[PDB]
């Protein structure tokens, strides 16, 4: 159930005992929903709404989070033509029931070249840090993903995502107490 | 005898923690065993009442007790756990799981 | 039992002490009496390695004991005394004489 | 032998139920240890004292306070019901010499106190002793003179109770804090209780 991700961490962390981690506390929060349209000829990529639970406690500053996807070429004949794309995170603070990025607010949080067919790694902490202090004004705690082939590639480039159960996306949130351990 | 730390290794499977630990299965948490008797040397950082105390003990042994040898200072370890909503938490130091130092009081 | 505060006078001629202490020659040192049985509540304020321990206790306790029934807060008292050089001292907070609160460690 | 009153006075005053705890937790009482007399004179006309003392406080702790405690009387002198007034001044010792009192020396001037009725004086030097415990092995201190002025009216032979006599003896109050607010005092306690022990 957890995450490789997680367990590499601490191996990372037990082995290199002669380096501290930056983060005392690392949290993995999975993805709790997922709204997906395909591509049209208005709007040429994938659209992934994700939503995620993260609750972290207010006695914790955090660091720094990732968002990790599973970018692939969904099994399609004639993917040998070459494999190159990028993928955009924003961070989603009015959502609507129409369509995904053909709609709402957003805020650009990171773009990525992807090649290499695998796990991605993007930070958007500033995604979280705005999550945390809520507010509750706006309905957040969510964000959106496209994914955006290059010329002459996969048909379907996109990230594996719900209701598929295999490699699915997930928060990494790097956290420290405030009071330095008093209050944890 | 003499109150100091001797080893403990704590097998999470032993006492059921391995429901949420995930890491490590197993590790070296230490105790301490022994008796705090007069006299009470600075090896041991007895405070002033474990010093009344034992001193009680031997002039009324029948109504007090002797300092008890207790762990001073804990050490934190690296421990791989589920919260209680199930969600993955590493935490490089998770105060208070090994022995550092052991004392009367 | 359980582990909670008892009262303790200590006439510090019983121990010895009046040859030092000039005041106030027997006061209230409290003492910590009971048991630190399973499970270990709130309100001996218990450390994890002490949960530990409880826990590996029951599951090993002919080899390993269970946790003590120590003093965790000391309070101070007023103490008029003499210097190991004979001089005259008087300390309004004289620390760690009383025992404020206790737990199990 | 048993410490003054003072000092016992001083712990009933703070067990007794006052509404205001002490500005100094740490008190000390240093007894004179040796004091050097000379009467007066017609080219100095007072009596000079050289008292003194074995102050010795903990380079951890934070002097707040310190008192010179005198004890005032017209030493059993006859017509001594014809009044007992003057004036007393102590200075700070740096520099001595064995030929006279305050007619040789180096002093600084500490404290000028006018007195009248018999019985104990205290005179505020916590200054003399701040510069005791901060020694810095130069100049000769911990000690200092006290010189006896009587009035026209007086007695006699006005003076205060000094060695060689037994009776009413000067004697140093110190009032201390820790500088690690407890922290080095308390370690200094403890390792004297297992002495004690
Ligand atoms: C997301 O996490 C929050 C925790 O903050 C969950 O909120 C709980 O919801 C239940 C539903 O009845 C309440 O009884 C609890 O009091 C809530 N806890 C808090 C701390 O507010 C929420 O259920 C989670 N959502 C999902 C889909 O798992
Ligand atoms: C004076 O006080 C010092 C404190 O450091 C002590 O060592 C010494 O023995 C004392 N001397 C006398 C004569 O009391
Ligand atoms: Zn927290
Ligand atoms: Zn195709
Ligand atoms: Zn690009
Ligand atoms: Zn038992
Ligand atoms: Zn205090
Ligand atoms: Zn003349
Ligand atoms: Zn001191
Ligand atoms: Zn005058
Ligand atoms: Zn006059
Ligand atoms: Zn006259």
């Amino acid at each position: 159930e957890p995450p490789q991700y997680m367990i590499d961490l601490y191996n990372r962390y037990t082995t290199d005992k002669s380096s501290t981690p930056a983060s005392n506390i690392v949290r993995s929060f999975s993805v709790e929903d997922a709204i997906s349209t395909a591509a049209t000829e208005d709007f040429p990529f994938q659209k992934h709404i994700l939503i995620f639970n993260i609750s972290i406690p207010r006695h914790e500053q955090i660091t720094r989070a990732e968002l990790r996807l599973y970018v692939s070429c969904q099994n399609d004949v004639d993917s040998t033509h070459g494999l190159e794309g990028s993928m955009v995170v924003y961070d989603v603070l009015e959502d609507s029931e129409t369509w995904d990025q053909a709609t709402g607010t957003k805020t650009f949080l990171v773009s990525q070249d992807i090649r290499d067919e695998g796990w991605e790694t993007l930070e958007v902490s500033s995604a979280v840090k705005r999550w945390v202090r809520a507010d509750s004004t706006t309905n957040k705690n969510k964000l959106e993903v496209t994914v955006q082939s290059h010329r002459e590639s996969c048909d379907t480039l996109d990230i594996s995502v719900p209701p598929g159960s295999k490699n699915l996306p997930f928060f990494v949130v790097f956290s420290n107490d405030r009071s330095n351990g008093t209050k944890e | 005898s003499h109150c100091q730390k001797t080893s403990l290794r704590v097998n999470f499977e032993d006492i059921g923690w391995d429901s949420w630990i995930i890491a490590p299965k197993e590790y070296e948490a230490y105790e301490c065993k022994g008796g705090c008797f007069f006299p009470l040397a600075d090896d041991v950082t007895p405070t002033k009442h474990a010093i009344v105390q034992t001193l009680v003990h031997l002039k009324f042994p029948t109504k007090v007790g002797k300092a008890c040898c207790v762990p001073t200072k804990l050490s934190p370890i690296s421990v791989l756990y589920k919260d209680d909503m199930g969600v993955p938490t590493l935490k490089y130091h998770y105060e208070g799981m090994s022995v550092a130092e052991c004392g009367c009081r």
